[PDB]
RNA sequence: UACCUGGUUGAUCCUGCCAGUAGUCAUAUGCUUGUCUCAAAGAUUAAGCCAUGCAUGUGCAAGUAUGAACCAAUGAACUGUGAAACUGCGAAUGGCUCAUUAAAUCAGUUAUAGUUUGUUUGAUGGUACGUACUCGGAUAACCGUAGUAAUUCUAGAGCUAAUACGUGCAACAAACCCCGACUGGGCGCAUUUAUUAGAUAUGAUCCGAUGAUUCAUGAUAACUCGACGGAUCGCACGGCCGCCGGCGACGCAUCAUUCAAAUUUCUGCCCUAUCAACUUUCGAUGGUAGGAUAGGGGCCUACCAUGGUGGUGACGGGUGACGGAGAAUUAGGGUUCGAUUCCGGAGAGGGAGCCUGAGAAACGGCUACCACAUCCAAGGAAGGCAGCAGGCGCGCAAAUUACCCAAUCCUGACACGGGGAGGUAGUGACAAUAAAUAACAAUACCGGG
RNA sequence: GCGGUAAUUCCAGCUCCAAUAGCGUAUAUUUAAGUUGUUGCAGUUAAAAAGCUCGUAGUUGGACCUUGGGCCGGCAUCGUUACUUUGAAGAAAUUAGAGUGCUCAAAGCAAGCCAUCGCUCUGGAUACAUUAGCAUGGGAUAACAUCAUAGGAU
RNA sequence: UCCGCCGGCACCUUAUGAGAAAUCAAAGUCUUUGGGUUCCGGGGGGAGUAUGGUCGCAAGGCUGAAACUUAAAGGAAUUGAC
RNA sequence: CCCGUCGCUCCUACCGAUUGAAUGGUCCGGUGAAGUGUUCGGAUCGCGGUCGCGAGAAGUCCAUUGAACCUUAUCAUUUAGAGGAAGGAGAAGUCGUAACAAGGUUUCCGUAGGUGAACCUGCGGAAGGAUCAUUG
C-alpha cells in the first residue's frame, strides 16, 4: 500500500502458467524485465513445470549459478527474468535452443529451432520519434531501442533482429495480406493472413484476419505480430496453428483411439 | 501539515463530506517561500518527491531578461516592483512572483544596442560597411526609447522565483506595454 | 492464509422432505433389501447422483439440436452410459437417458456384480466378501462395496492372489485350527 | 420432487393466520462416538487490557583486516579463512483486523497531451583546462580513564582505513554563434527564461508523429554559487619499444521499458419524508493572476460575479454497514447473507506533527497531548500482541506459551544467512467423504409353490 | 389437546417405529408463501375505492409513408437514441462442464504406455459472467425535435 | 298511434360466464393469468391510541406508531333451537 | 349469548413538577503543547594571512499544521421520579341489562349536550330492516 509489492500468491498468478492450485501459498513473481509480468514466462517456470530439469527453487538456483542459461544471446541468473514472446532461450551445452510461442490455446510452448535460426528473432515496434540531438530510435515492444533505424520503418512494424551482431537485418510493415499472430486475449496463438484494417478516431484500431483453414477473427491492433511477408511466415510453428474447436477435438481423441491402439 | 485533499472540501450538493482515511504525504504542501527584492541573495534547496530537487529562492537581486523584439537576453539587477495583478501588498512588500512589473536598469540593453546598431541612445572597412546595414532598419518605440534615458525598463517575469529559484523575464514592448503604462500613470 | 482451505469439498446425499410416509418406507426398504444396502443414505446418494444426471440431460434435450453446446455434452453423456454399463447399445438418444432409474445404478454396484456372478451365496456374503479383502478388480484389491464397475472391467472380477478364496494362505482360523491339531 | 397437513363449525364452503414439513461452508448447546480421508477454529460481546518467549536482518573471487584470532608457511605491503566494526542495501513487502466510511471506499470501463517512479532490460555520456605514476582531514572496531541504580544510557584520551566524507587533472577534437585584426569570447550534460525552424503536399530541390498540440526534436541569446561528466575493486596474463591490451564487479547522468502509485471519466448501493429545502460573509459554484505540489484542481491567497444540488428524494438521520469476487436456498423469477485465506481500501489505544528514504504522514520509526500502565537507589528511565503462542476480561461462543526452513516463495553484499511468512505435529463430532458392529452350513421349530 | 380410580398422550417395564455413528433442543433466514404477487395476490358483503371534481411532475397515448424485382487504395458528409445480431476486452478461485480407475467417493490436475538410459509436440479443455462502456449489421416496434413567410433542393 | 337511431335512469328472463356463496349482463371476456392509469389492504386487539408535524377561535381535521396480548376474529350458506 | 362502570392482584407502555441525571458527538470562543518553514543570534570547530573565510549548536521572532484542556449551546442514547392515567391478563367478585328475536324504545353512522355504568336524547343520513309491492 505505503509501496511495492513482492509477493505473488498463487491463485492471483497468469492463467497461462498452470499452476497446482494446493502446491503453495505463492507464485514467482516475475521481476522487472523487457516483458509486461503478465504475458512473461520467467525462468523457474521453465526449468520446472515445463522442464524436468530441476524439482525444486532450489535446483533452478543450483543450475543459473553454473550460467547454463543463455536468454536471447545473454547468460541471465535472474530466476524470475521475465521471457515473455519468440526469446531465445538457448541452453548451451547441450543446445536446447528454444523459441517461445504461443500456443492456439493461448499457452507457452518451447519450440525447438534449429541453432542457425537461434541466431536472430524478430521484435514488435512501438512508436518511432526523435531522440536527443536529433537522432531517431526504434524503441521496440520488448524493451529493447536502436538508435539510427532505416527510415522506411515505422510504428507497429516487425524488424528481423541479430543477436550477436545487434542490428536490423530486415523488416515486414504492418498492412493486409501479411502473416499475423495474436498475442493477445482470447484469440492467442492463431495464425492468419489480415483482410483489412478499420479505424476509428480515438480508440480502437481493430484488425481482421482470415484463418488458413477458412476461419475468420477479429482483435485489437495490439495482442497481434506480424510473423512473415505474405502468406509465408518467418519461423517454424509449433504445430496445428488453427484453433481447432471441441468437436473436432474430440473426433481427433476418437480416432486416436481407433487407430494406434486401435484395439 | 498542509495538504491538497479535496478531503475537507464540500460535495458540489453543498454537503458535508466525511474523513475516512489520515492526511497522506503524497499530498502536502509547503510554506510559500514569499521572495523578497533585496540586495543580499539566498536561495534554499529543498528535497521533493522522488529524491529531486526544488530551488527555493527567499532573496534576489539579479535576473535575466529578454528583449523578445531583438531577441537579446542579458544579466540585469532588478530596481524597483511597480505592479502586481493579483494582490496590491505585494508591490507593497516588494514580493518577486510571476507575472509581477518590475524596473531593470538599461545599461548591459544600451551597451548591447550601441554595440550592435552603432547608435548610442539615452571599424576599419568590416564593421561600417556592415552597421548601416543594421541601421537601415533600426526602429524604436517611443515609449521604448523614453527609459533609456530614466535607466530603467519595465519589464515583466516569467518564471516562478520559489520554484527555480530563480527571476528571469521578458522586456515589456508593444500592446502589453502601454496597457501597463494606463495603470502605472496617475 | 493456509492453503489447505483451497481444497473444494461438497455433499453427495440430500434426505428427503416428507420424513413419514408408508409407501415410500416400504419402496426404499425394499430396494435397501434385495440390494443388501445399510442405510437409507447409501440410496439416497444414489438417488442423488441420479437426479443430477437426468437434471444435466433435462437442460441438454432443452436446446436446439444444431447447437454445438448440445451435441458435446450429449455425446460425452452416452459415452459416460455406455462406459458404465447402464444405456444398452440400442438407446443412443438423449431420451433414454432420462428414463434411468435408482435400480440401473444399483446394478452396476460391486458387491451386485460380485452376487451375479456366482462368487457369493447371497448379496450380503458378498459386502462380507468385498469389505474383508478378496476380491479385486482388474488387477487392484479392491474393499468398497460401492465401486462401481465398468463394462470393460466387468471380466475381470476375481478372487485375489492373496485371498485365500483365491490361492492364499490359510487364514489365521484355519491355521489356528492346524497348530492345535499339530499337537 | 413446480407437493402440502392439523387448528374457528352441530355440520359446510371460504378469507385468513397459528402450528407442523425440509436446507443452511450456521452459530450455541445436550446425549453418544470403533475405522479411513479432508478440514474451520477469540469474527459476533470488548479496534477491551496484556506477564513472558519469538516474529528482520544481511558477505560474494570481486568496498574497508594487523584481532595482541585460527590454520598453514619462511625478508616480504597484503599476498588462506576470518570474528568485530565502518560502508551499502532491506526493514513501505508479508502477517493481523474491519473501528471509521452510504457515489464516499469498491466493480466494470476510461484519461495523464496533468504527473513521480530505487530497481530490471536496451541505448546513449568530447568543452575539465586558466599531484594525475593517484590529493586531504577525520572516524569506527581496537586500547584505556570514567559517570550513573539503571537501558544497543552516556563523556573524555591514544591509533588506524574507504566505493564513508571532502577536494581536484576531467586527456585528445571537430562543427557552429558573436565581437572583430584590411583590400579574442562562447560552446559537454543538467536548470530557468526569451526569440526562432519544425514547409506545400535560382532553372533540377531534404525534412518525423498523433484523432488532436506553439508536439518530438534543431538553432540562437543568456542564466545557475549545478551533490553530474569513475582519484573504485576481482581474475588472467599477454602482444609491441617503456608502449599497448582481455573478461568481469560496483557507481554517476539522460531517454525508453518493466515494476507501480497518484489523480481522474461514465454507470451502478441498504432503510428513513415523523428529514423539504441545503451550501455561501470565514470557499459554497464559476472567472482572472499568482502561491504550493511530482503534477491538474478553490488545493490555498487577492480581486470579481452570484451562483451550485433537490419529489428522477438533494440535505439530514439509522445501519448490530468495509466494497467486490462470492455463500445458502433455489421450476422460473426471487429472498437473505457476504468479519475471514483472492482483489481493492482503512487502522496499529485516540487524535496530531514529522525525519530518513525511490517509495511512509510508517507506529515490531521518532516528537507532543490525552487514557492506561512498567521498574526506580524517587533524581529520572522505558511503553504499545487488531503478528505467532499464551494470560485476564467479556461473553451462548473459538485450540499448543510445540518442531522446521525439508516444500511454496520473499528478502540481503548473497548458490551459502534469515523468515511465528509458510509448512509440520497437538487439541478439533464446525462442515464433509468412504465405511465395521458379522456371513455360511447343519439340527430343532414354522410357512408357500 | 391429555391427567378429576379403567390415562392408547404423565412416571416406568415389555414390545414396536424413524434416522443410524449420528440424532435432539434455541436462535437467525431460504422454502413452504400466489401470506409482498414484475412473472403472480387482493379492494360489493371477509381487511382494504379517496365525499366529489380540477390539476403540474410521473406513467400511458388512434390510423397513415418498399413494394412489386428479379437475381439469389480512393472520395466525401451524415438525425439522435432505445431494441436486437455479431465481435472484442474481459483476474484467478467458486459454479456448470470435457479428460483422467486418487482401490471408490468427496477430491487432485494429474498422468499413460513399450517394460525404454525413452516416448505420447502427454494433458493442464469449454461455457456463463446482469447493468454501464467500445465496435459491426438490421430498421419492424417505440421516444425527441425537425413539417408552409421558402431563409428549400439542383 | 306505429317503426327506427343516439344519449340516460332503471327493470325482467337466462347462463353457455364468474364467484366461498349471497349474487352479478357486469362483480363476465383470469393458472388458456399482461388495454392505460390513480388510490389503497396484509390474522384479531392495543388503535385511529401515544408523540412529533401541520391547518383551526375552539370543538376538531390530515399524517400517524410501539411495547404488550391473543388462536382464533370474520364472510356466505345449511339443519335445529328460540 | 353478552356489554360497561366500580373493588383486588400482576405485566407493558404514556403524561409528569424536578431550569432531572449520566454518556457520546458537533459548532462557536479562550488557552495552546510539539513539529515544520522563516528572522535575528553565535557556544564552538576547521583552514587561510597574528589578519579573513567557511561550517555551525543552544536560544529567539513571525507564519503554518495543529493535539489537548476549559465554559456555553445543540444533537443522539439509557434511566430515577411524588402524582395522574391507559391497555391486557387473572377460575375471586358488586351493580344493572346496552346488543343478538320487532332483544321487548328497530339497529347503525357524523355531530352536540347529559347522566353511576353499560348508555339516553336533539339534527341530518343509511338498511347492514322488521317493507324489494297500491296503476289506487
Ligand atoms: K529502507
Ligand atoms: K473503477
Ligand atoms: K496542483
Ligand atoms: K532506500
Ligand atoms: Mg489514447
Ligand atoms: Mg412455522
Ligand atoms: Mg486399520
Ligand atoms: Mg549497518
Ligand atoms: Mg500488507
Ligand atoms: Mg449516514
Ligand atoms: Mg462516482
Ligand atoms: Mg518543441
Ligand atoms: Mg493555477
Ligand atoms: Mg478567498
Ligand atoms: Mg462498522
Ligand atoms: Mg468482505
Ligand atoms: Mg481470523
Ligand atoms: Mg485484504
Ligand atoms: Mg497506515
Ligand atoms: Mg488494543
Ligand atoms: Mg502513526
Ligand atoms: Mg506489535
Ligand atoms: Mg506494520
Ligand atoms: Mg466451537
Ligand atoms: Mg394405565
Ligand atoms: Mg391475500
Ligand atoms: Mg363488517
Ligand atoms: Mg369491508
Ligand atoms: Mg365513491
Ligand atoms: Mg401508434
Ligand atoms: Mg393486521
Ligand atoms: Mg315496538
Ligand atoms: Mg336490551
Ligand atoms: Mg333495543
Amino acid at each position: 500500500a505505503r509501496g511495492l509489492k513482492k509477493h505473488l500468491k498463487r491463485l492471483n498468478a497468469p492463467s497461462h502458467w498452470m499452476l497446482d492450485k494446493l502446491g503453495g501459498a505463492f507464485a514467482p513473481k516475475p521481476s522487472s524485465g523487457p516483458h509486461k509480468a503478465r504475458e512473461c514466462l520467467p525462468l523457474i517456470l521453465i526449468l520446472r513445470n515445463r522442464l524436468k530439469y530441476a524439482l525444486t527453487y532450489r535446483e533452478v538456483q543450483s543450475i543459473l549459478m553454473q550460467r547454463h542459461i543463455m536468454v536471447d544471446g545473454k547468460v541471465r541468473t535472474d530466476k524470475t527474468y521475465p521471457a515473455g514472446f519468440m526469446d531465445i532461450i538457448s541452453i548451451p551445452k547441450t543446445g536446447e535452443n528454444y523459441r517461445l510461442l504461443y500456443d492456439t490455446k493461448g499457452r507457452f510452448r518451447l519450440h525447438s529451432v534449429r541453432d542457425e535460426d537461434a541466431k536472430f528473432k524478430l521484435c514488435k515496434v512501438r512508436s518511432v520519434q526523435f531522440g536527443q540531438k536529433g537522432i531517431p530510435y526504434l524503441n521496440t515492444y520488448d524493451g529493447r531501442t536502436i538508435r539510427y533505424p532505416d527510415p522506411l520503418i515505422k510504428a507497429n512494424d516487425t524488424i528481423k533482429l541479430d543477436l550477436e551482431t545487434n542490428k536490423i537485418v530486415d523488416f515486414i510493415k504492418f498492412d493486409v495480406g501479411n502473416v499475423v499472430m495474436v498475442t493477445g486475449g482470447r484469440n492467442t496463438g492463431r495464425v492468419g493472413v489480415i483482410k483489412n484494417r478499420e479505424k476509428h478516431k480515438g480508440t480502437f484500431e481493430t484488425i481482421h484476419v482470415e484463418d488458413a483453414q477458412g476461419h475468420q477473427f477479429a482483435t485489437r491492433l495490439g495482442n497481434v505480430f506480424t510473423i512473415g511477408k505474405g502468406t509465408k511466415p518467418w519461423v517454424s510453428l509449433p504445430k496445428g496453428k488453427g484453433i481447432k474447436l471441441t468437436i473436432i477435438e474430440e473426433q481427433r481423441k476418437r480416432d486416436a483411439a481407433a487407430q494406434a491402439a486401435a484395439k | 501539515g498542509i495538504s491538497r485533499d479535496s478531503m475537507h472540501k464540500r460535495r458540489a450538493t453543498g454537503g458535508k463530506q466525511k474523513a475516512w482515511r489520515k492526511k497522506r504525504k503524497y499530498e502536502l504542501g509547503r510554506q510559500p517561500a514569499n521572495t523578497k527584492l533585496s540586495s543580499n541573495k539566498t536561495v534554499r534547496r529543498v528535497r521533493v518527491r522522488g529524491g529531486n530537487v526544488k530551488w527555493r529562492a527567499l532573496r534576489l537581486d539579479t535576473g535575466n531578461f529578454s528583449w523578445g523584439s531583438e531577441a537579446v537576453t542579458r544579466k540585469t539587477r532588478l530596481l524597483d516592483v511597480v505592479y502586481n495583478s493579483s494582490n496590491n501588498e505585494l508591490v507593497r512588500t516588494q514580493t518577486l512572483v510571476k507575472n509581477a512589473i518590475v524596473q531593470v536598469d538599461a545599461a548591459p540593453f544600451k551597451q548591447w544596442y550601441l554595440t550592435h546598431y552603432g547608435v548610442e541612445i539615452g571599424k576599419s572597412n568590416n564593421v561600417q560597411r556592415k552597421l548601416e546595414k543594421r541601421q537601415q532598419g533600426r526602429t524604436l518605440d517611443s515609449h521604448i526609447e523614453e527609459q533609456f534615458s530614466g535607466g530603467r525598463l519595465l519589464a515583466c517575469i516569467s518564471s516562478r522565483p520559489g520554484q527555480c529559484g530563480r527571476a528571469d523575464g521578458y522586456i515589456l514592448e508593444g500592446k502589453e506595454l502601454e496597457f501597463y503604462m494606463r495603470k502605472l500613470q496617475k | 492464509v493456509h492453503v489447505n482451505f483451497y481444497r473444494n469439498y461438497g455433499k453427495t446425499f440430500k434426505k428427503p422432505r416428507r420424513p413419514y410416509e408408508k409407501e415410500r418406507l416400504d419402496a426404499e426398504l425394499k430396494l435397501v433389501g434385495e440390494y443388501g444396502l445399510r442405510c437409507k443414505r447409501e440410496l439416497w446418494r444414489v438417488q442423488y447422483a441420479l437426479s443430477r444426471i437426468r437434471n444435466a440431460a433435462r437442460h441438454l434435450l432443452t436446446l436446439d439440436e444444431k447447437n454445438p453446446r448440445r451435441i458435446f455434452e450429449g455425446a460425452a453423456l452416452l459415452r459416460r452410459m455406455n462406459r458404465y454399463g447402464l444405456l444398452a447399445e440400442g438407446q443412443d438418444k438423449l431420451d433414454y437417458v432420462l428414463a434411468l432409474t435408482a435400480e440401473n445404478f444399483l446394478a452396476r454396484r460391486l458387491q451386485t456384480l460380485v452376487f451375479k456372478a456366482g462368487m457369493a451365496k447371497s448379496i450380503h456374503h458378498a459386502r462380507v466378501l468385498i469389505r474383508q479383502r478378496h476380491i479385486r478388480v482388474g488387477r487392484q484389491i479392491v474393499n468398497v462395496p460401492s465401486f462401481m464397475v465398468r463394462v470393460e472391467s466387468e471380466k475381470h472380477i476375481d478372487f485375489s492372489l492373496t485371498s485365500p478364496f483365491g490361492g492364499g494362505p490359510a487364514g489365521r482360523v484355519k491355521r489356528k485350527n492346524q497348530k492345535k491339531a499339530s499337537g
